[PDB]
RNA sequence: CUUUAAAUCCUUUAACGAGGAUCCAUUGGAGGGCAAGUCUGGUGCCAGCAGCCGCGGUAAUUCCAGCUCCAAUAGCGUAUAUUAAAGUUGCUGCAGUUAAAAAGCUCGUAGUUGGAUCUUGGGAGCGGCCG
């Protein structure tokens, strides 16, 4: 949070959902934070840098995930646009 | 007079790995070991005991009666926390209140009231908090006002280090537990708002499980 | 509310008319048979003479007999019960005597233990009961 | 039809709770520490000081670049300066709403007699205040719930009519020294 | 002395005027709300206390008296109208299945409320698209 003297006086800062742009709350022991591979750009292996996501847990609740993360691997470049 | 971890939490707070709780608040990490506020949080953490009410069964061979202790925990400066037990004796049934109100705590963060000049002194938006029928209102207060509210909530933010609040109560206030889990719930729902401040698409850091991996998978089994 | 037109609020002055006539308090403060059945007619104090001391019994819970002064007004003329406060006052109060009576304190109302009695005594013969109880004057004989 | 006033208000406010713990403590740790006669000093002083918060926070519901709000705002904080309370450093208008009622309390004449260093003790300053020793200006002053205005500080000291300053000494010497001379004559 | 049509009101000033200041600070309370004793004697559902719950039946943290105690303290307590508390009159801002509360149903004159659409865009120029 800004302030006159341009310091950050908030304590911390939390993360935001990547599927409903909400806040993730501390109490909340349902966010998952997926981390997903990507494979070498030669022939098959792993690279060495990590490739995550994250997601709330009302839409786990409603069931609306395995969606989300099918949009965030085809947007990011994972899934094959004809899928 | 040695604390020993069970879990992995524990013993990556104990092998002086992690900072603070801070990131644990950041990743939702859920705590479920006691003393990890006693590592973290350090002299400036006191207590204090709101209520005792004593509830009976009903039996055949007269009646049972055990203590319920209501506590509210926190330092002046930063967090909050509450607990509830049940047990027959009163000493269990405060250790058992400190404890689990060691265990349920929350960050809050503090706002400004109109102009931005300073440390924050109060809420940043108008919360609110429900369980039963009671229904508790936060509204944000110039500085130097004072916190107005009952003598619960009014200790409840002088826990909190907020100093300026407004509020409003409805339906049966005489239930303190109840006031108190829904003042509470009115505080914690204080990050659970989106505000143009959080607009920004943060980024990742590492998880400590991520980066702590090749510590555990040596440290314990 | 629920009549919520821009143009509407005579219907709105209406109902607000009405639902305040069917509050109670607000009927007892104003009609006229309230202040008329009321003995002191809104009055917080009231004189009177002594015509007979009538104990009467206490409630369920307790059992005492606390003695009681049954007091004339002067103003209206009517047999009204009061009570005397403290304790041993009530030889202080004789028959035929000039006795100043006010409630009790709830609003005109039986209180605590004692049934149809809602007004006690603060002065007798010109001097009040305190003044008798703790020893600061006399009785004018 | 009379040539009379009628202009009186009430300086005092009493709190809606009668009894609770850390209000009469620190009412009473007030007095203690600033030798105030009752509570009725410290709800005066929060009365004024409320007063002055009101006025702070109707200044700061008016938006900038008003000529009734830039006018009061300055005549506000030329008096609070004045009163020798603030500071040069800090004259903006949101800083009123930071002010302390130990910073009203530290402009008392009893306070200031007591740290100046002419007064040994608190209840010793309210005594001299009351016992018409000391002057500001040629002009003694016999009332302890006095403002010190910050331009004249440097002119306290005791009165010319005070034994303890220079002058006549009190009616205790005379009488004993007419006591000795009367039994030794 | 001054003031006033002369005094009495205030200010000023000679002379007296305190050491247990006796030159006496009182008023309600002490179970809870509500700050304040498991102190001591008396009657022990009688006398009484208590705005409400309640306290009195032979060991009363409440009755009647002594000390201590707590609140404002030249002030404190009681009665009676009134306001905030009252989101229990709800316009802001109530409730209507079960706590009080949707007319047996429908038509219908007053009253309240009522679908979309009719003029966009530009340049000179203060400048590194636009205030």
């Amino acid at each position: 949070m800004q302030n006159d003297a341009g310091e950050f006086v908030d304590l911390y800062v939390p993360r935001k959902c990547s599927a409903s742009n909400r806040i993730i709350g501390a109490k909340d022991h349902a966010s998952i934070q997926m981390n997903v591979a990507e494979v070498d750009k030669v022939t098959g292996r792993f690279n060495g840098q990590f490739k995550t996501y994250a997601i709330c847990g009302a839409i786990r609740r409603m069931g609306e995930s395995d969606d989300s993360i099918l949009r965030l691997a085809k947007a990011d470049g994972i899934v094959s646009k004809n899928f | 007079k040695e604390w020993l971890p069970v879990t992995k939490l524990g013993r990556l707070v104990k092998d002086m790995k992690i900072k603070s709780l801070e990131e644990i608040y950041l990743f939702s990490l859920p705590i479920k070991e006691s003393e990890i506020i006693d590592f973290f949080l350090g002299a400036s953490l006191k207590d204090e005991v709101l209520k005792i009410m004593p509830v009976q069964k009903q039996t055949r061979a007269g009646q049972r009666t055990r203590f319920k202790a209501f506590v509210a925990i926190g330092d002046y400066n930063g967090h909050v926390g509450l607990g509830v037990k049940c047990s027959k004796e009163v000493a269990t049934a405060i250790r058992g209140a400190i404890i689990l109100a060691k265990l349920s705590i929350v960050p809050v963060r503090r706002g400004y009231w109109g102009n931005k000049i300073g440390k924050p002194h109060t809420v940043p938006c108008k919360v609110t908090g429900r369980c039963g029928s009671v229904l508790v209102r936060l509204i944000p207060a110039p500085r130097g006002t004072g916190i107005v509210s009952a003598p619960v909530p009014k200790k409840l933010l002088m826990m909190a280090g907020i100093d300026d609040c407004y509020t409003s109560a409805r339906g049966c206030t005489a239930t303190l537990g109840n006031f108190a889990k829904a003042t509470f719930d009115a505080i914690s729902k204080t990050y659970s708002y989106l505000t143009p401040d959080l607009w920004k698409e943060t980024v990742f850091t590492k998880s400590p499980y991520q980066e702590f991996t090749d510590h555990l998978v040596k440290t314990h089994t | 509310g629920k009549c919520r037109g821009l143009r509407t609020a005579r219907k709105l002055r209406s109902h607000r008319r009405d639902q305040k006539w069917h509050d109670k308090q607000y009927k007892k403060a104003h009609l006229g048979t309230a202040l008329k059945a009321n003995p002191f007619g809104g009055a917080s104090h009231a004189k009177g003479i002594v015509l007979e001391k009538v104990g009467v019994e206490a409630k369920q819970p307790n059992s005492a007999i606390r003695k009681c002064v049954r007091v004339q007004l002067i103003k209206n003329g009517k047999k009204i019960t009061a009570f005397v406060p403290n304790d041993g006052c009530l030889n202080f109060i004789e028959e035929n005597d000039e006795v100043l009576v006010a409630g009790f304190g709830r609003k005109g109302h039986a209180v605590g233990d004692i049934p149809g009695v809602r007004f006690k005594v603060v002065k007798v013969a010109n001097v009040s009961l305190l003044a008798l109880y703790k020893g600061k004057k006399e009785r004018p004989r | 039809p009379v040539a009379r006033s009628w202009v009186c208000r009430k300086t005092y406010v009493t709190p809606r709770r009668p009894f609770e713990k850390s209000r009469l403590d620190q009412e009473l740790k007030l007095i203690g520490e600033y030798g105030l006669r009752n509570k009725r000093e410290v709800w005066r002083v929060k009365f004024t000081l409320a007063k002055i918060r009101k006025a702070a926070r109707e200044l700061l519901t008016l938006d900038e670049k008003d000529p009734r709000r830039l006018f009061e705002g300055n005549a506000l904080l030329r008096r609070l300066v004045r009163i020798g309370v603030l500071d040069e450093g800090k004259m903006k208008l949101d800083y009123i709403l930071g002010l302390k009622i130990e910073d009203f309390l530290e402009r008392r004449l009893q306070t200031q007699v007591f740290k100046l260093g002419l007064a040994k003790s608190i209840h010793h300053a309210r005594v001299l205040i009351r016992q018409r020793h000391i002057r500001v200006r040629k002009q003694v002053v016999n009332i302890p719930s006095f403002i010190v205005r910050l331009d004249s500080q440097k002119h306290i000291d005791f009165s010319l009519r005070s034994p303890y300053g220079g002058g006549r000494p009190g009616r205790v010497k005379r009488k004993n020294a007419k006591k000795g001379q009367g039994g030794a004559g």
